[PDB]
RNA sequence: UCCCCCGUGCCCAUAGCGGCGUGGAACCACCCGUUCCCAUUCCGAACACGGAAGUGAAACGCGCCAGCGCCGAUGGUACUGGGCGGGCGACCGCCUGGGAGAGUAGGUCGGUGCGGGGG
RNA sequence: GGGCGGUCGCCUCCUAAAAGGUAACGGAGGCGCCCAAAGGUCCCCUCAGGCGGGACGGAAAUCCGCCGGAGAGCGCAAGG
RNA sequence: CUGACUGGGGCCUGUAGAGCACUGAUAGGGCUAGGGGGCCCACCAGCCUACCAAACCCUGUCAAACUCCGAAGGGUCCCAGGUGGAGCCUGGGAGUGAGGGCGCGAGCGAUAACGUCCGCGUCCGAGCGCGGGAACAACCGAGACCGCCAGCUAAGGCCCCCAAGUCUGGGCUAAGUGGUAAAGGAUGUGGCGCGGCGAAGACAGCCAGGAGGUUGGCUUAGAAGCAGCCAUCCUUUAAAGAGUGCGUAAUAGCUCACUGGUCGAGUGGCGCCGCGCCGAAAAUGAUCGGGGCUUAAGCCCAGCGCCGAAGCUGCGGGUCUG
């Protein structure tokens, strides 16, 4: 959220991202216009603004963009930013995976595995009124055995749902024994 | 303790030996192919080993398109 | 140790080591990663050496992540043997990895506890490996 | 799913092509890899006969003397579809001969 | 000088798959029989022949649905001719050009010839 | 290094660096044949599997319907 | 005028890379043909499997002998440039068929060898003729016709042997690092960014009632906070747990995490980054070529000059080809 902006007209950019200015690109039909943004300005909000926040993008226009990411390319051996893709949203039910979380006990905490399959609540699409900043799920009793997911209760407040699957959702696993 | 296997056969030396925008005679071989990975189209002819020549002379070409197998065309000047 | 049961065929080479990382530098799995830092190889006697210094090292929660697997076998002459012949046995099936690959995923496993975890394992490699934890760096849209 | 494709082979570069409907019968004339029709005799446009199998000798001697009449000689025939029976459209002017 | 349908093509899954419509005056398909020319390791199912009283259910065409499938852009690296360096090694860095495969947006359920029938 | 052992000819894949070629006592395998049809022409049909069943039936014999575009088969190892 | 090479057009591949749709292996999760089986029931009239597990679908992978994909390049053909000890054809005449080094793509080896064998190119061989690298064939420059008491440069240097700046700037190193190599470690320094605290007085300090249910509970002797268990408290307060380290068999006790001041203006955890320290012990006498070198005579970014070959030009002379 308000992370400036600025113009890119074909240049070298890999001698441009040396002081912390890696490009990118923005569209939500067409417009396909280069720029490029800030890296610790992006980073800072980026450490918690996740997918599911809209972050918006001061253009020296004067327009405020309502974009998120497609996109981090890893360094891979650097764990860095080459490039960021930009998706500004328009009138349109576009597409948004919200990092949902867990909440309550895990598997009554003593006998309780690990619940680690995040995989960040594989997809809903929205309208930009509905949008939502996060969406509760609980894990109240869920012990080893029986009592998974299985994404049969994962009915959301409004719009939208999960469109074609609804096989991915996380599950409990034993510890590891000695 | 020995050698296993250490012999290789000799190659056949297969191969496009007549590509396209070259003026050829009758009975030029325009590819020697292992399968036929080219179909004959125009005056082209298929012998034994799956290999095709030309019927005529002329500048041949390639890939008429698609959807059954690569082609061969050699066509005709006039 | 482990190993793969079947093979379509015993021996292969060796090649290089160059590459970035060839996928695998997202978490996805757990709240921490080991990921590494230089180009070298894992035996099985690396995977189990550093397997055996988590559940030995913090106990009764956590389950740990691997995500490497050894399908290259390191070929070995016999001692005091001439050159040639033919290739060596087989003793240990090595895996290949790349810089900034994350190979070991502890799970459940809080901060303090898991960076000592990771660093006990850590130095069980021969490769300069790095610790990281889950950030906002996914793959997602 | 049903084809047999006798016209893959294309040998000869020029054929007769025939088409037995329930009904009736039509029959034209190709010249390959052009796509131009050029000559064709068709019943229910022409209207010869009720019968019909009793077509093959009308259209035979019809499309025999407008493939005369526009001056083609070295034709072929297809048998796509159909087996070489019942109907033949034999004629003995042109070069198919059949 | 145009729409509908039938043959025959070129584009080679942006042409299909799955679901929902719709059409027989007009072709085409379905149908009713086998009596002869024909056939079946067996049977008119498919070839073949008389038809055509009934039909568009099936199949076949056209229209709709993007998920199923497919195609898939600008950047961004991976990679690499060529040149210049670093590391004891495993292997890396810069410049000059070139430039992917995935993924994302988005697109599509067709486009275009020839010859016939009807209005 | 020689001796001991292995090999000496032909074919298939890789090594083999996107034309062809390309070595090692490099890796994985085959051959010293066979078919009067397992050949030519003409005419019909499309496979292997999975699902729903059966009267025996191993979960595989034989039969029906749907899905299945080539995962079967093409005498013989491998490739096309 | 066709040649090496280059420019404009096509064609071809299945390598690098990438990928799982094909061929196999695979870290998990869901579904569960069925099986040691079944809690055990007039056997099908079940139930969860914390028992195993076929097949399928996702999150994730790997491959010289896998490719739904797929370059950079190379080859080939058409046109143009290209007059060169370029090419093409015939005939005569030898030599060579032990190669090696270097960079890349590889195999074997142990991702060892100044090790073996290929390919792409160079060099030595045949240029042990020259300059630098102290000395050295393949590391760099350069291709020596001869002569001159002439200049300019390439690589490399400008404190002296040794020819040229103790040059001009901005930092860095206190180790002789430079001038011998790794895993790992450490208030070694210098630079960038984040967070808390702070002159409603911050850190280390010096004094303080540093506590009540509460030795919470058979904890096997013993569980008083301190071998190890439950589900983890509350309330008295201007700050305090079922306790930070000792010390006790357990006690007791010492220090506290938490905080009140007379003071005093800055204070800790980090994530990178440049140069450093330890790790670093072999056999005749030690050293980076040597002497020596610390705002450098090292290291990083620059700039203006100069030295610097048998290279090029200044001039003269000879030979060969057209
Ligand atoms: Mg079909
Ligand atoms: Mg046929
Ligand atoms: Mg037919
Ligand atoms: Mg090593
Ligand atoms: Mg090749
Ligand atoms: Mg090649
Ligand atoms: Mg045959
Ligand atoms: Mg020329
Ligand atoms: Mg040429
Ligand atoms: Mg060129
Ligand atoms: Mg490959
Ligand atoms: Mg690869
Ligand atoms: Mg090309
Ligand atoms: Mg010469
Ligand atoms: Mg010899
Ligand atoms: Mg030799
Ligand atoms: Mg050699
Ligand atoms: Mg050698
Ligand atoms: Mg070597
Ligand atoms: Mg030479
Ligand atoms: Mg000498
Ligand atoms: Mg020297
Ligand atoms: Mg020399
Ligand atoms: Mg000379
Ligand atoms: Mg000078
Ligand atoms: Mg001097
Ligand atoms: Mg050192
Ligand atoms: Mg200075
Ligand atoms: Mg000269
Ligand atoms: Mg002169």
């Amino acid at each position: 959220y308000r992370l400036k902006a600025y113009y890119r007209e074909g240049e070298k950019p890999s001698a441009l991202r040396r002081a912390g200015k890696l490009p990118g690109v923005m569209y939500n039909r067409h417009l396909n216009r280069k720029v490029y943004v800030d890296l610790v300005e992006f980073d800072k909000v980026f450490r918690q603004a996740s997918i599911h926040h809209v972050i918006v993008l001061e253009l020296p226009d004067g327009q405020s963009l309502p974009t998120l990411v497609r996109q981090v390319n890893l360094d891979k051996r650097r764990r860095r930013p080459e490039h960021v893709d930009f998706f500004v949203l328009s009138d349109e039910p576009v597409e948004m995976y919200v990092p949902l979380r867990f909440v309550g006990t895990p598997a009554g905490v003593r006998a309780g595995g690990v619940l680690q399959e995040i995989h960040r609540d594989i997809l809903v699409k929205v309208s930009p009124r509905n949008i939502p900043e996060f969406i509760e799920v609980d894990v109240s009793g869920l012990e080893i055995g029986d009592s998974l997911h299985a994404s049969d209760l994962k009915l959301p407040p409004g719009v939208e749902l999960a469109v074609s699957p609804e096989e991915t959702i996380a599950a409990v696993v034993p510890p590891e024994d000695v | 303790g020995s050698t296993r296997n250490g012999r290789d056969s000799q190659a056949k030396r297969l191969g496009v030996k007549r590509y396209e925008g070259q003026v050829v005679r009758a009975g030029n071989i325009l590819v020697r192919q292992r399968g036929t990975r080219f179909k004959p189209g125009k005056n082209v002819g298929m012998g034994r080993d799956f290999t095709l020549f030309a019927l005529v002379d002329g500048v041949v070409e390639f890939q008429d398109r698609g959807r059954l197998g690569r082609y061969v065309h050699v066509r005709p000047l006039a | 140790m482990l190993m793969p049961r079947r093979m379509k065929y015993r021996k292969q080479q060796r090649g290089r080591l160059k590459g970035a990382t060839k996928g695998g530098d997202y978490v996805a799995f757990g709240d921490y990663g080991l990921v590494a830092l230089e180009p070298a190889w894992i035996t099985a006697q690396q995977i189990e050496a550093a397997r055996v210094a988590m559940v030995r090292h913090f106990r009764r929660g956590g389950k740990i992540f691997i995500r490497i697997f050894p399908d290259k076998p390191y070929t070995k002459k016999p001692l005091e043997v001439r050159m040639g012949k033919g290739k060596g046995n087989v003793e240990g099936y090595v895996a290949v990895v790349k810089p900034g690959r994350v190979m070991f995923e502890v799970a459940g496993v809080t901060e303090e506890q898991a960076m000592e975890a990771l660093r006990i394992a850590g130095h069980k490699l021969p490769i300069k490996t790095k610790i990281v934890r889950r950030d906002a760096y996914d793959e997602a849209q | 799913k049903f084809r047999v494709r006798n016209r893959i082979k294309r040998t000869g570069r020029l054929r007769l092509s025939v088409f037995r409907s329930l009904k009736h019968i039509y029959a034209q004339i190709i010249d390959d890899e052009k796509g131009v029709t050029l000559v064709s005799a068709s019943s229910l446009a022409l209207k010869l006969k009720g019968n019909k199998t009793e077509v093959a000798r009308q259209v035979g001697r019809a499309l025999a003397e407008k493939a005369l009449a526009l001056g083609i000689k070295q034709v072929a025939f297809d048998r796509g579809p159909y087996k070489y029976h019942g109907r033949v459209k034999a004629l003995a002017e042109g070069a198919r001969e059949g």
